[PDB]
């Protein structure tokens, strides 16, 4: 066994080793090993990534054109996001501007899946990791209606509904047939809802299967379809047509109306289901304010995204700010340049490719995606892994560096940038979350806060599908119609070498998709996704990635049983075919 | 009374076809996991992890072997002897032949199953290969789409649970319900086809109107599937209806038959 | 002034008259007068159809097979139902049998008729006589939830929500635009509930408003279009495809699921909202349990509906019961014979219709539509009636009566026949309905029953859904798709000359469309409508009809505030276009 | 802030197009009526009956003269003087002028106000004619079908609110953005009509595939209108979609231009 120091982890990997291979509740596939000491507390934790595609190497050849359509296949669960991040590229390369509704529908797009995304993750993904199903059962459903009540406005809370939720569930376990609940972690000590929020949280798990298939038809109305709606470079092919004849065949009066139908009660049920669970959530829980901290206090990263002025990427526009934190320097926000060789960097020591100097990081527009299978010495065979080393190479996830430095991304980076920045709406909405659940600011800083700040950014997206709603319709108004741009469509327009970055922030944090341009076709084409960065392996100087950092010195009350590695990994909401493409 | 017993597995795959499973308007995908089968493994919904994950999957396969239907997503890869996708620290493809042993029919959701899809582009680093190339031995009901339709793959199950029996399907193996027209035999901008009514450049007035896309690139002439008569998200759109060619995602091969902007 | 007696009552036109024109909240065009005696009790009740359009006469010389879309345009509150019963008619006359499938979804489309038509009926039409908006403003949100959660199960119950409900009620009051509020009779002492039933009642009144558009979705499936449904004489034109190829063209499984949906939907709708409202309603208004008998405890109709046996008219087949009770006898339930030239006639000599001898009735296989508008002296002109005289022509709506006996059609008389039938399922819930108000039988024969009758059928229509997608599906596995018959769909196959009658339970009461064939088009077209009934002036007998009847005897609080009177109208469900045709 | 007041009347009719209006998805009508417009007089729903009604009806036309919207459901009949349609003692085209007097604009709704329908259909007895035919001083948008679709009713309300301004009109009064275009012109049938794959005879083969309805009187050649494009009931069918042919119920006319069943 070995033992170092780094970012002020002491990494050790002598004593009991413990794998979990499915992580179940993510998107894709991943494994996770720690070792623990006597204590049951985690002293070395490795994050593998257990797929592998290539999209990188299929683009090569492609017309850039169609690019988007090929990365949208990166991810179902973030559908959408890889398209825009690739419009964006293949218009910054050529030198494509789009006009103001092309940008307007895209930030409703991007909103639209951040609602969704966030959604499903809070009830389908994480919510079992804090809701005891089982317990359920014991609940009073008066006593279930009257703290629903003391929680929230929403209409569905009487006693009746929790009795009637309550039988569904007592049928279901009825025949022996428990489906997803099935050898669960029920009862663990870890759990601490009391039954009345495990029938209220269970209900609403349900409600939230329901609803989340409303938001996406706003995706359908502008993009035909969800998951993988359509996109053009040049702007959007959802050709708008008010108050002419033929509106029938495009984005009309009754289009926009459906949209807008949508947009209200997503709204509404984010702000009255989802945001008071996840403050029921943190009033139970509140000693996980102070695990899974991680990176989450020393480094931090945001792309920035949601430009309000169509076609400038800057400060000024961006909705979503951008920027760096390292050091813990939370009064330093730095700025990103997705240009600069020195800043993102990717490095393979601990991964599944090959470099020509793996000792060192190759900044996405020198990135090369050369695969290697090769685990080295592991316990067990290279078709029969029993323990990964960790010494050598672990993944198919690349380790990107901003600066050369680890970085944690998503929801409460974000969430950091924005705040210390001093974004308005930001300051407010954080200090009466934390003056809420009686903690202080350092509480967002863990397992817990990443959870409150997923929600939160729910809220913000619903809020942001109707400005931009309202900027659309007051450019009809004005009689601005435009959705493309097309005098650079045909590739003999094009210059016969260029390259351009595309970026945004993902519903798991800042992505960035660098595209070169040669001869019409896309000569190379190198994405970083923001499950990339969380779910990293380490570099060649030892640094630990977020999810690795998040699970150390964690206490396990039941080794055998992965409760508390799960509710720090899904915290993060994982997205593994997005971190290896 | 049991409901029928369901094992959902996942190869590679960007988890498109289970979020369109997800999006059921009729049934709700809640009624069909509640009341219309026992989904009995499934590595994206479930509460266990891990060793009880595995727990699961080999109870369940054991339990009940030779009465379960296997759901499949993604695909396997033959490259790096299987290593591409892992599960359980052995080649996905090992969990693929050991849950095909054990059941009564596979469905091969979505173009990744049943054809190769994204991954399978040229020039396929992974050997990314549909489950029909691997599973010889066994009824397979390929549905395909990049993803299917939702309330086509509710549809489906909720036909085999009502008249317990697989689809009847075409030499393909897809429903013959959902999968015997083209899009192009069912479109509504077939009026415009017809008449030389043409976008030929996006957003022209054309485009505006409603004019046919195969100048575009449209690829329903090609492409057998439900989206231009069951349409998606509960009827509210699908591709060309929002002004997008269709690519042909329920086509094999798709990804390889030239731009999605070059005409069929 | 004359006073005369008939059928038990002293009609007698002394004394103020009271002219309420337009009534409002029914379809179409009705105008009713009283006179009231010098303790303000109705001592003379006229009722007035105030429209005609002539669908009778239209229809002659046209194809047998369009005249059901013709006549499916005599009402768009009942739609479907004069198409069904106009396919009935000609099915008949020409001997078309349909297949089972046909038979099924057509009882599909009445009973989601039902749902919808009695549903609206109560909320929007009725509901307002009963609940006093206003008062709603003064409401104690949290006692609101504690009665909504007394009564029901239904989830929308929670404080916050009656509060945002109370909320915008306030906002659209509060700038004086009160809309179809404006001018109504709030705080008249006939309103009897707190002011939380009242804001329960109005919660309930938009939840149907928004309910009641995803119940027709059934009608959508199978006839295209709601209001306005299509048919077809031989069937239904929605031909069935599960299993082939173009299964996407036909009515699928997809169509199918869409369809249990709504049952299921419907079903919760009315069992949790519609029918405890009901019984509340009931609980607080007793006193009118005995108001507005009318002809409810001397003479009811129904023709029977719902055939469950393809082609099967008769008692074994229909699931709705047929039958007439005359003179009080509910011991002998006779029955009805809509060939008889003795039983079902209309008479013309107090309407605006031309017989060569007005003091005789006419079957309608006789029957004559000659239009005469001769109001006699109306104390104004012929276009300024001031008061109609209703010793002479006072209606477009003729009058029918069966064996010369004046008839009370719709909801409670349809509930009499079956109980007294002895249906078990009626008896059974008849009986436990007023045992739960604590009142008699004789109860039921009011206006507050008729109201307790069509929630009922609301109840016992969404059940049937269930039944009759049941069977459908049970034909599709055995695999039973046939839809329609077309052997005589060619009038050379049809009889130079034929009669045929069609006949069904719409939402008011009896249907039925007279019709005879000649040489290939319509040579009479007659049809007697339920609101006919109801609504029907005197004959020659001046025996009196079953509104006029009901507003007999009936106190008025306020002579100037008709409120009393629009209780006991909007009971039976007014319909005027269907009345007059 | 205050929102624009609508008077809605009623001539002979059926209600068809009222109850239309009610069935809108989106907006509901239920926000329509709380948010958008001000309903101040409706005799299908308003609580006042009688004077009280009538108090309503003069008190608006009175304090909004010139600024109302002036919305039409059915139609007047000339005949026996007008009373045919009795209002309030009167006929009801006086009741028809005295609202039109004061409007800013007014709705034509359905093939009743805009052109007739089926009370005008042969012979006519009570000589029901169009609005237009009365009312000759006041713009008038004609909104055609036997009912309109329910979201094209609602979606021509939110134009005019948000936008400010009536809808553009063709030539005869009708919207172009939902009227401007034919049935057939966005018929997803139209494929089978292009290759001569009709239905012959209802539940035959070709109806059990979707085929062309034109040889069983398909009227939608010949008739403008939404219905195969944006559908009824909140996108769930429409006429040819469940299997019969379009009647034409949005032209000028339709209940007298042949039998439903014979072909254009
Ligand atoms: S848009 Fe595509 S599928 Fe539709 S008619 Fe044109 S080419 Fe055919
Ligand atoms: S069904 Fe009617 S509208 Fe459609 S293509 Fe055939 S004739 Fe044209
Ligand atoms: Fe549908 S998992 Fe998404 S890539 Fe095309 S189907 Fe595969
Ligand atoms: Fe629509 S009220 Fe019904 S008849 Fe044809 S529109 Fe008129
Ligand atoms: S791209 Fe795919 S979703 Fe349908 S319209 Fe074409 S088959
Ligand atoms: S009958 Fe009418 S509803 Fe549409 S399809 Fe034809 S215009
Ligand atoms: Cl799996
Ligand atoms: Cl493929
Ligand atoms: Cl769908
Ligand atoms: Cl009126
Ligand atoms: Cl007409
Ligand atoms: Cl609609
Ligand atoms: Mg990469
Ligand atoms: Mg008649």
């Amino acid at each position: 066994s070995t033992q170092y120091e780094t970012q002020g982890y002491t990494i050790n990997n002598a004593g009991r080793r413990l794998v979990v291979d499915p992580i179940t509740r993510i998107e894709g596939h991943m494994r996770c090993e720690v070792n623990i000491n006597d204590q049951n507390v985690i002293t070395n934790a490795v994050s593998c990534g257990t797929m592998f595609r290539g999209l990188e190497i299929i683009l090569q050849g492609r017309d850039p054109r169609d690019a988007w359509a090929f990365v949208e296949r990166i991810c179902g669960v973030c559908t959408g996001v890889h398209a825009l991040a690739s419009v964006y590229a293949i218009e910054d390369a050529i030198g494509i501007k789009v006009p103001d509704n092309a940008n307007i529908i895209r930030n409703i797009m991007l909103a639209t899946l951040w609602c969704h995304d966030h959604l499903v993750h809070f009830y389908q993904l994480a919510g079992m990791d804090w809701i005891d199903v089982l317990d359920a059962l014991k609940a009073d459903p008066r006593k279930t209606s009257e703290l629903a009540q003391s929680l929230s406005s929403w209409p569905k809370s009487s006693p009746g509904y929790f009795f009637d939720v309550q039988n569904r569930l007592k049928k279901f376990v009825e025949g022996g047939q428990l489906g997803i609940f099935r050898n669960g972690y029920w009862g663990h000590p870890q759990y601490k809802l009391p039954p009345e929020a495990n029938l209220m949280g269970f209900a609403h798990y349900l409600e939230a299967l329901d609803f989340q298939r409303e938001i996406v038809k706003i995706h359908a109305v502008f993009g035909g379809k969800n998951p993988h709606p359509n996109w053009i470079v040049g702007g959007m092919p959802c050709a708008i047509n008010i108050d002419e004849s033929g509106a029938v065949g495009a984005v009309n009066m009754e289009r926009l109306n459906l949209v807008q139908s949508i947009i209200t009660r997503t709204a509404d049920f984010i702000n009255n289901v989802m945001i008071p669970d996840a403050l029921a959530i943190g009033q139970f829980n509140k000693p996980w304010s102070e695990i899974g901290t991680g990176l989450s206090d020393k480094c931090v990263l945001s792309y920035g995204a949601f430009p309000d002025i169509a076609n400038d990427f800057g400060e000024k526009s961006l909705l979503m700010p951008g920027g760096a934190v390292i050091n813990g320097d939370f009064n330093n926000v730095l700025p990103v340049d997705l240009v600069d060789p020195q800043q993102v960097q990717e490095f393979v020591d601990h991964a599944w490719y090959r470099y020509p100097n793996d000792q060192v990081g190759r900044h996405p527009f020198d990135g090369i995606t050369d695969p290697w299978y090769n685990p080295g010495d592991v316990k067990g065979s290279d078709t029969n892994i029993q323990q990964l080393n960790e010494q050598e190479r672990y993944s198919w996830i690349k380790a990107p560096r901003w600066r050369g430095n680890a970085m944690e991304v998503g929801p409460l980076a974000r969430t950091l940038i924005a705040y210390h920045k001093g974004d308005a709406a930001t300051v407010e909405s954080v200090d009466r979350m934390m003056s809420a659940l009686n903690l202080p600011l350092s509480g967002i800083q863990s397992t817990l806060g990443r959870i409150l700040c997923r929600a939160h950014e729910a809220q913000w997206a619903a809020g942001k599908l109707q400005y931009f709603f309202d900027k659309l319709m007051t450019n009809l108004k004005n009689g601005n119609l435009a959705t493309a741009s097309t005098e650079k469509w045909e590739p003999a327009t094009w210059p016969t070498e260029c390259r351009g970055v595309g970026f945004t922030e993902a519903p798991r944090g800042a992505l960035g998709h660098w595209a070169a341009i040669r001869d019409g076709k896309i000569d190379l084409y190198q994405c970083v996704v923001p499950t990339t960065w969380n779910a990293s392996p380490r570099d060649p100087k030892g640094q630990i990635g977020a999810y690795e950092a998040a699970l150390m010195n964690t206490k396990m009350a039941i080794p055998e049983q992965p409760l508390e590695i799960l509710r720090t990994l899904h915290s993060f909401d994982p997205c593994l075919a997005c971190s290896t493409h | 009374k049991p409901r029928i017993p369901v094992v959902w597995i996942h190869g590679l795959e960007c988890t498109c076809c289970t979020e369109s499973f997800i999006r059921s308007a009729h049934p709700l995908a809640k009624d069909v996991i509640l009341s219309l089968i026992s989904l009995d493994y499934d590595d994206t919904l479930m509460a266990a992890a891990g060793t009880q994950a595995e727990e699961v999957f080999e109870d369940i396969i054991t339990q009940y072997n030779g009465k379960y239907i296997l759901a499949v997503e993604g695909n396997p890869p033959l490259g790096e002897q299987g290593m591409f996708c892992i599960s359980s620290g052995r080649p996905f493809i090992e969990k693929l032949k050991r849950a095909a042993a054990g059941a009564s029919a596979i469905i091969a959701w979505g173009t990744c199953a049943s054809w190769g899809c994204v991954q399978a582009a040229r020039p396929n680093p992974t050997q990314a290969t549909p489950i029909d190339k691997v599973i010889t031995d066994k009824p397979i009901i390929k549905v395909p789409g990049c993803p299917p339709i939702p309330d086509v793959m509710s549809a489906i199950i909720t036909y085999m649970v009502t008249f317990d029996r697989l689809p009847d399907v075409d030499r393909m193996g897809r429903p013959l319900m959902f999968y015997g027209q083209r899009i192009h035999d069912k479109c509504y901008r077939r009026a415009h086809f017809d008449a030389g009514e043409f976008v030929q450049s996006w957003d022209d007035d054309a485009a505006r109107k409603g004019y046919c896309l195969y100048k575009m690139g449209c690829k329903g002439p090609t492409t057998y599937n439900a989206c231009s008569s069951t349409r998606w998200n509960d009827g509210v759109s699908f591709p060309i209806q929002s002004g997008h060619g269709c690519l042909g995602c329920a086509e094999n091969g798709f990804w390889d038959r030239g731009s999605f902007y070059s005409r069929v």
